[PDB]
C-alpha cells in the first residue's frame, strides 16, 4: 500500500538482481519510513517510452 | 556517461566524443568533420 516508485531509466528483469540509483533524495524518505514496520517491502514496475 | 543511463541527450556529441579518442592525425579529424552523412562518420570513426 505505497505510491508508485520513480523507475527513472532502470530495467529490472524478472529474477535478475539489479541496482537503482536515483539522484534525487526524496525516495530515501520513503525507504526510511518503512523501517519500523514488521515486514519492509517494495514493488517494481515498468515505464512507457 | 553510460549507454544504459539514456543521458546521451545529444548523440552527435557522443559520436564526436568517441571519435576524439582516436589518435589519427589532425587531417583525418578535419576530414571527418567535413563528413555530413551519419553512417559515414560513424563508419570512419570506427575505422580510425
Amino acid at each position: 500500500h505505497l505510491p508508485l516508485i520513480a523507475i527513472t531509466r532502470n530495467p529490472v528483469f524478472p529474477r535478475f538482481i539489479k541496482i537503482i540509483e536515483v539522484k534525487n533524495k526524496k525516495l530515501v524518505e520513503l525507504l526510511r519510513r518503512k523501517v519500523r514496520l514488521a515486514q519492509p517491502y517494495v514493488g517494481v514496475f515498468l515505464k512507457r517510452d | 556517461m553510460q549507454a544504459g543511463q539514456r543521458v546521451v541527450d545529444n548523440p552527435i556529441y557522443l559520436s564526436d566524443m568517441g571519435a576524439a579518442l582516436t589518435g589519427a592525425e589532425s587531417h583525418e579529424l578535419q576530414d571527418v568533420l567535413e563528413e555530413t552523412n551519419i553512417p559515414k562518420r560513424l563508419y570512419k570513426a570506427l575505422s580510425l
